[PDB]
């Protein structure tokens, strides 16, 4: 915070489904990219990994991340455009949730009319 | 050490960004200074020519 | 051992921080340890320290490592090909070029006098051009050996043919 | 053929001494550079090259691993100790390049 | 890891961040002292040539 609502510090948020492959990435990062990583981890429902890095080595960390398959992006959502980012992301997700429902209702209406007809 | 370590990173990055911006600030300021310190050399040479033109 | 044969001096290169301590022998300095402790006291430890060059940036540091790994292989490929040829002909020992003197000084001793040698290489050149320079010299020298060896085989073919005409 | 043969032996020894000096420079540079990258400080790093007597390589590799490996970090530390020179398997052979295992401190094994 | 391992890696980090910054900034202002001399000399010499 107070830096990751901007682009002052670089964070790489990401989801990964093996903490085991995350271990492999920490060894790699360290050998060729030194100790510029600070590695924090939370168990999620996936695993939340976070590497934190400079703003001029950004692409270098990404290559490594890409190759072992992680969703390490500097920002993982594109709804961004209100400050803080999270407020836009929450409103878009309120539109998303009801838009699937409405679709289901349409699917149902068509199932009732035409199963017998079919 | 979770927020102490990140605090270390965050502070370092602000501090790097500011030292490099200070050297860039220094370059802008010297190029403007060059424009200024060349403006002083021109009108001391011109009045030198004015002085010996007056002898004629 | 018996899974590998050695009969010539072998080397391990280490670099460690100068503040380090071994935990296999706490209460020792790294330098003191190499001589006294390490493999039954029979380790020969040699100087290999080199100073600072000029480093582009931190950013540049990354690019340099990658190249160094690659050039190290490539030179290694070349030196192996030269040795394989000298050995192959058996007009020079096959039993050396593992601990055959360089600058007519035994190889563990050569490394002991190795502190960053000068032939064309100075500590006031940039690191990127030393990585490049070195590799260009190595590739030229090997390509020369490959061409002269190539020529020597075309010559063997001609000598057999000609001989056959002379009495075959 | 006769001219080529003498030229070939003379050239190969002269080229060999120059490439030896060249190669060790990349190894010296590299180990220093890799230290600078992984450890940072101190700005001058303590580099030594150890000439090992024949057949005591296995013992050497182990004692250094035990002693210094802790500095590189516990994550970095893997056990796959041992060495297979025959082509029966390709495990048990350290190099930072492979994901299979890694060196746990800046160590290169040089085999002439 | 260990807390201890992690704190050595934290000092090392701020060391690397600092290294990048001095080394780049040191270069930028040295080139600027050189830009100054050349540039200033050039503007003057043009106008004095006209004055002559």
């Amino acid at each position: 915070i107070a830096a990751a609502i901007g682009a002052s510090v670089n964070y790489v948020t990401g989801v990964i489904a093996r903490d085991k492959v995350a271990t492999l990435e920490q060894i790699l990062w360290r050998v060729l990219r030194g100790n510029l990583f600070f590695k924090t981890v939370e168990i999620e429902q996936n695993a939340f990994i976070v590497f934190s890095h400079g703003d001029l080595i950004i692409k270098r960390i990404r290559k490594i991340a890409e190759s072992l398959d992680a969703n390490l992006y500097d920002v993982d959502s594109s709804n961004e455009g209100r400050s803080q980012q999270l407020a836009k992301v929450n409103k878009n997700l309120s539109d998303l949730y009801t838009v699937l429902k409405t679709t289901s209702t349409t699917l149902e209406s068509e199932l009732y009319a035409i199963a017998k007809e079919l | 050490s979770q927020k102490n370590g990140i605090a270390t990173l965050l502070q370092a990055e602000k501090e790097a960004h500011e030292i490099v911006s200070k050297a860039r600030k220094y370059r802008q300021d010297k190029l403007k200074q060059a424009k200024t310190d060349a403006a002083k050399e021109i009108d001391s040479y011109k009045i030198q020519k004015d002085k010996e033109l007056k002898e004629f | 051992m018996a899974t590998a044969l050695y009969t010539a001096n072998d080397f391990i290169l280490i670099s460690l921080p100068q503040n380090a301590q071994p935990v296999t022998a706490p209460g020792s300095k790294t330098d003191s340890w190499f001589n006294e402790t390490l493999i039954g006291g029979r380790a020969f430890v040699s100087d290999f320290k080199i100073p600072e060059f000029k480093i582009g940036s931190l950013d540049t540091l990354i690019v340099e490592s990658e190249e160094l790994s690659k050039v190290d292989n490539q030179i290694g490929a070349s030196i192996g090909k030269i040795i394989e040829i000298l050995q192959g002909l058996n007009e020079t020992s096959t039993n050396a070029y593992r601990t055959l003197p360089i600058n007519n000084m035994p190889v563990p001793e050569y490394l002991e006098n190795f502190q960053w040698q000068t032939r064309k290489f100075k500590l006031d050149k940039s690191i990127k051009d030393l990585i490049t320079l070195i590799s260009n010299e190595s590739s030229q020298l090997d390509a020369d050996v490959r061409a002269t060896y190539a020529n020597y085989n075309s010559a063997k073919t001609n000598l057999a043919a000609a001989e056959r005409k002379k009495t075959g | 053929e006769q001219s080529l043969r003498v030229q070939l032996v003379r050239l190969a020894k002269t080229a060999y001494v120059d490439v030896f000096i060249n190669w060790f420079h990349i190894k010296a540079l590299r180990v220093y550079v890799e230290s600078v990258l992984r450890y940072g400080l101190p700005p001058h790093f303590n580099i030594k090259i150890i000439a090992v007597p024949p057949k005591n390589l296995s013992k050497c590799k182990s004692e250094l691993i035990d002693a210094f490996g802790f500095l590189g970090g516990n994550a970095f530390m893997k056990d796959k100790k041992g060495k297979i020179n025959k082509q029966d398997t390709s495990l048990h052979q350290y190099a930072s390049l492979v994901d299979t295992e890694y060196e746990p401190f800046v160590m290169y094994i040089i085999n002439l | 890891l260990t807390p201890n391992q992690v704190n050595d890696e934290l000092n090392k980090m701020q060391a690397f961040i600092r290294k990048e910054a001095e080394e780049k900034a040191k270069e930028i202002q040295l080139k600027a002292d050189q830009e100054y001399e050349i540039e200033k000399t050039n503007i003057v010499r043009n106008e004095t040539n006209n004055i002559d």
